[PDB]
């Protein structure tokens, strides 16, 4: 009358059969979230596969699907890449609600369809009455997460969200969809963050609004770091981790929230050093240094090694104009501490890709007996895509992770270097750039 | 001698490649330069000994660069 | 059920040269 | 015996990976 | 297994022996062991083939974990696969593809003086149905110019070029005001990003077009294959079939000591090992450890 | 897929949408009341709202386990699908062996008997070589290596001719 394994295996010849239509593979994945069912990946595997089989698809069967896949959190590209198919011809035909949770549900799998975000995005600015702003928030989550830097959607959800008072869940969701955007609209963001004082029903998402102000730098909102400070028992160490960048990102103060989260992390790295990928490594010694919280002695050397793996394998998939870039502005830093000519220009570029003192490699690294100023260029994939285009918090946290290490760090932004004539007034720039940062030099 | 490169000369890559050019006259030899210029070198230069050629340009580095390349993939 | 092992890159962007169609349906209708 | 590992199966088999790295370690240094 | 630069492009990768490597170098750092030094040496040209090489590591055997959507009908599986391809491109460190092609534009034709000269260096990256549109172009405005149309921007021949490409192109169905209101750049974001929602339709139209010839070619090729191969008696196919497969085996246990020839042992070993699992269990699959 | 997810509890599913599982959630503002139902045993728990937030904290990710790739098997059953579309058209063959009898031998021109009698040899290759479906691996192994050489671009695994063609039409059609 009550039983989990025998309905699994009930769900699991109900599913294993050979010509299961699309509702049995919707309802068995429901069914198959609501007993969280993570121990068993064979059956989510089969539910996948009767999911890619199906061909008959409504609104209501792709949509509970769908709000299933996300629910479990389960991953496979294939099969949720080829739902969006299903989607676009069902676009016109699905319900406000129901668009918010594939488009939602497409875009928190990373889905690269422009004609559905673009024919999604188009419904939502069309008719934006009919949207609650829960379902103005999964779209924007799923707008901006399947790799459209969609603006229009952005306004308009800044217009709802400054006009309606919204969830505390609701503002979450908006912030992470603005971190990934990396849009930084105050005016949407204030509306967001007062969102944050009613108590929060998850911690995921006080951690997913931590990050967020991190990734966006306003700052912490005390609203929100209590809360992940009462409730850090919710997250995953992939999850923690995040909170705690996001909270030492946007300039926290309380050593309470990050022992709550560390004592979360570091047990999970004592357990399994490698399940953790090394950008949540790297979060993590961004996190322990930024506000000094401490972890164990085997887990500080190993994000401390794995910050510069992270560092410099960043570096050696650089994309390019970033690099040429960072040629840009070491010719002018030549040409700012002095030298005449192209040889010495060239000697001296060669001459500051000193090294680091975790094993990474600086690109501009000038020394003078103890100071050190290191020289950041900061391209447009680290910027806010606005007309203002102030940097983004992870070049912050880059600055003060190198800080902690000796180094004295200039911030050469791209908007500003690339807007100057030549290199003499480039050379002028930087140079006032490491001034303000270190007169000593 | 006779001195082509890819853009105008400072007066430190003038004395370098100066100090470059002896090793190919085996005496106490000085040179003249009749300095030109050529885009398409990609940097380095190329000079001109009327009997004698030296191509120390990066176009004709690149270029057996991927001669090397090409032909060690086929060796392997 | 194994293919031979090749390393070497495309350097030309063609297009992928479609192949004709063979008479083997329109035989075996015959 | 039966039952390998996850991870050991999701590798795909016959792509080079491995003549490419072989090219890598006698050319790169040859290079050099 | 790891030397240190292959292991900092397989942490942004997904695959299983790059992220087996990654895990057991990131167990063996958890054991105090050291990072080594990055070489920050090996100039422009041995930079340049390292990446080249190294990429090719993460690109191919991830390429064979990218099912083609053959056979498939509808928009779904192209955009699958072209998206799989392009997270694949991502993970390798490649940049967007229009961004790559047009760097290997920028990077041949750093040196050319004369449009017909771009044409000449661009050849191998260009179709050649729209080379011979742009050649016959620069023969009609070099034909009333009387003059090489230099790669300049301003001079009248090159205008009254660009003016006559651009409606080839438009011919062709590339629309060159979006693609260059894109890659130009606007100073409102409600109208740089209105046209940038145009150049994405474009674009997703260009992959899609481009994964689904690919997936015809493939298609074609292997309904070739198997219309020549159904004409044959069973006998010639089990001898032919037997012999590829000996040969081939025979050259991996031809070299010793090499590292790809052992790892081609252990998979046919291991095709070998998925065959008697399946053998032993066919109804559930092969026995998968858990 | 993202560290963050933002689902659960909120707009679910009310309802099961076939008959095959029953399953209703009775949702107050708090917890949910759901009872799953699939024929023999059914089964009822109060899951929480911290639950269904929980739950994509870690991630299945799901990944194919393949006999010798994903690639490979995807071109595999393309080479099956298709072995299939010929033997659906073996498989309207018109019955030969009700004419096998001595009443249709001694009726028939001799040179029409050994034809029709060669044409039934001849659909015994057809079909025992369209059957032989142990063939299809070594078929599909011999597409993948050029195919997988194609991705091995010096420019990119996912260029093609379209957008090469629009990026030239960029970079010709910019200021040189």
């Amino acid at each position: 009358e009550n039983d989990v394994p025998a309905i699994l295996k009930e769900i699991d010849s109900l599913v294993s059969r050979e010509a299961v239509s699309a509702k049995e593979v919707s309802d068995a994945a429901v069914a198959l979230t609501y007993l969280q069912v993570k121990a068993n990946r064979r059956l989510w595997g089969k539910v996948l596969e009767k999911a890619g089989a199906a061909q008959d698809y409504d609104a209501a069967s792709l949509t509970n699907l769908l709000w299933a896949i996300n629910t479990g959190g389960v991953e496979h590209f294939k099969t949720v890449a080829e739902l969006a198919g299903p989607a676009v011809s069902l676009l016109p035909s699905l319900s406000p609600v129901q668009l918010s949770i594939v488009v939602e549900a497409l875009g928190g799998a990373g889905v690269k369809n422009y004609e559905l975000y673009n024919k999604a995005s188009a419904v939502v600015v069309s008719k934006i009455g009919e949207f609650k702003p829960a379902e103005i928030a999964r779209v924007l989550y799923g707008v901006a997460f399947g790799g459209v830097n969609d603006v229009a959607l952005a306004k308009a959800a800044g217009k709802v969200f400054a006009s309606t008072e919204v969830d505390s869940r609701t503002a979450a969701q908006a912030l992470y969809a603005l971190a990934k955007l990396g849009r930084a609209d105050k005016a949407t963001v204030d509306a967001l963050l007062k969102s944050f004082k009613k108590g929060t029903e998850s911690a995921s998402d006080a951690a997913a609004a931590s990050f967020a102000l991190g990734s966006l730098s306003f700052k912490a909102e005390k609203a929100i770091v209590d809360a992940l400070k009462a409730s850090a028992g919710d997250l995953a160490p992939a999850q923690a981790v995040e909170a705690a960048y996001g909270l030492a990102l946007s300039g926290a103060t309380d050593a309470e929230a990050f022992k709550a989260l560390f004592g979360v992390v570091a047990p999970a790295i004592e357990k399994a050093p490698d399940a953790l990928e090394v950008s949540s490594l790297a979060q993590l010694h961004v996190a322990s240094t930024i506000s000094g919280a401490k972890l164990p002695a085997a887990v500080g050397s190993f994000v401390a090694k794995a910050f510069g793996l992270a560092a410099d394998a960043a570096r050696l998939k650089r994309s390019s104009a970033e690099s040429a870039l960072v040629a840009d502005v070491a010719a002018a830093t030549a040409v700012a501490f002095g030298a005449q000519y192209r040889p010495e220009v060239a000697s001296a570029v060669a001459s500051y890709v000193k090294t680091a003192p975790d094993g990474s490699v600086l690109d501009i690294a000038i020394t003078k007996g103890d100071a050190k100023v290191l020289v950041q260029a900061v391209p447009s994939s680290l910027l806010t895509s606005t007309t203002p285009a102030k940097p983004l918090g992870h070049v912050a946290a880059y600055s003060k992770v190198r800080e902690a290490q000796g180094y004295a760090v200039a911030v050469v932004p791209a908007n500003e270097f690339e807007a100057l004539p030549d290199q003499k007034a480039k050379a002028q720039y930087v140079l006032a750039a490491i001034k303000k940062v270190a007169p000593s030099f | 001698c006779t001195v082509i490169t890819a853009e105008p000369l400072d007066k430190l890559e003038r004395v370098e490649l100066t100090k470059k050019a002896e090793k190919f006259v085996d005496a106490g030899f000085k040179l003249v330069m009749q300095e030109k210029i050529d885009k398409k070198l990609l940097g380095g230069f190329v000079i001109e000994f009327s009997d004698r050629r030296v191509d120390m340009s990066t176009a004709k580095k690149v270029e057996e660069f991927n001669n090397f390349v090409n032909k060690l993939v086929l060796s392997i | 059920y194994l293919a031979p092992l090749r390393s070497d890159f495309t350097e030309e962007i063609t297009a992928p040269k479609v192949a004709s169609a063979s008479n083997l349906v329109n035989e075996w209708n015959n | 015996a039966d039952a390998k590992a996850l991870d050991e199966l999701r590798k795909p088999k016959f792509s080079s990976k491995y003549l490419i790295q072989h090219v890598s370690q006698k050319l790169i240094p040859a290079v050099k | 297994a790891v030397s240190k630069k292959e292991v900092l492009y397989f942490l942004s990768s997904k695959d299983a022996e790059s992220s087996t490597a990654v895990k057991s170098y990131l167990k063996s750092l958890y054991a105090g062991a050291q990072v080594e030094a990055t070489e920050t040496d090996a100039s422009e040209l041995i930079a340049q083939l390292e990446k080249k090489y190294l990429s090719a590591q993460v690109v191919e055997p991830g390429v064979h974990n990218i099912a083609l959507p053959l056979g498939e009908s509808g928009s779904a599986p192209v955009k699958r696969y072209a998206a799989e391809l392009f997270n694949l491109g991502a993970q390798a460190g490649f940049e967007c593809p229009f961004i790559e092609v047009s760097k290997k534009f920028g990077q041949e034709t750093a040196t050319s003086e004369t449009v017909k000269d771009v044409l000449n260096k661009t050849k191998s990256y260009v179709s050649a149905d729209y080379n011979a549109a742009l050649n016959e172009v620069l023969s009609s405005v070099e034909a009333e110019i009387n003059g090489p149309v230099l790669f300049d921007g301003k001079t009248e021949g090159f205008k009254k070029f660009a003016a006559k490409a651009k409606a080839v192109a438009v011919s062709r169905g590339l629309p060159a005001d979006t693609i260059l209101a894109y890659c130009a750049g606007s100073a409102n974001e409600d109208a740089a990003d209105k046209v940038s929602k145009e150049f994405f339709t474009w674009f997703e139209s260009a992959y899609t077009a481009d994964a689904a010839a690919e997936v015809k070619a493939i298609e074609a090729e292997a309904a070739s294959i198997l219309d020549r191969h159904l004409a044959k008696p069973v006998a010639q196919i089990r001898k032919e079939q037997a012999s590829a497969y000996a040969s081939l085996l025979k050259r991996a246990e031809t070299a010793k000591g090499a590292k790809w020839a052992e790892k081609y042992l252990e998979d046919v070993k291991a095709v070998q090992w998925f065959d008697a699992s399946v053998a032993e269990a066919p109804a559930s699959g092969p026995k998968v450890a858990a | 897929l993202t560290t963050f997810t933002f689902s659960g509890l909120q707009d679910a599913p009310v309802a099961a949408l076939s008959g095959s599982i029953k399953l209703n959630v009775a949702a107050k503002a708090g917890k949910a009341e759901v009872t799953v139902a699939a024929g023999a045993a059914k089964a009822a728990t109060q899951v929480s709202a911290a639950a269904l937030r929980k739950l994509s904290g870690s991630k299945i990710s799901l990944a194919e386990v393949a006999r010798i790739s994903v690639l490979h098997s995807s071109i595999q059953n393309y080479l099956l699908s298709l072995s299939n579309e010929r033997y659906q058209l073996l498989s309207q063959w018109p019955d030969f062996t009700t004419m096998y009898g001595k009443d249709f031998y001694y009726r028939a021109h001799p040179e029409d008997l050994k034809k029709f009698y060669d044409a039934a040899d001849e659909y015994y290759k057809l079909y025992e070589t369209v059957t032989e479906f142990d063939s299809l691996s070594a078929l599909a192994s011999q597409v993948v290596p050029n195919y997988a050489a194609r991705r091995r671009s010096t420019v990119h695994p996912a260029i093609g001719s379209t957008v090469a063609d629009g990026a030239f039409t960029n970079f010709l059609l910019s200021k040189q």
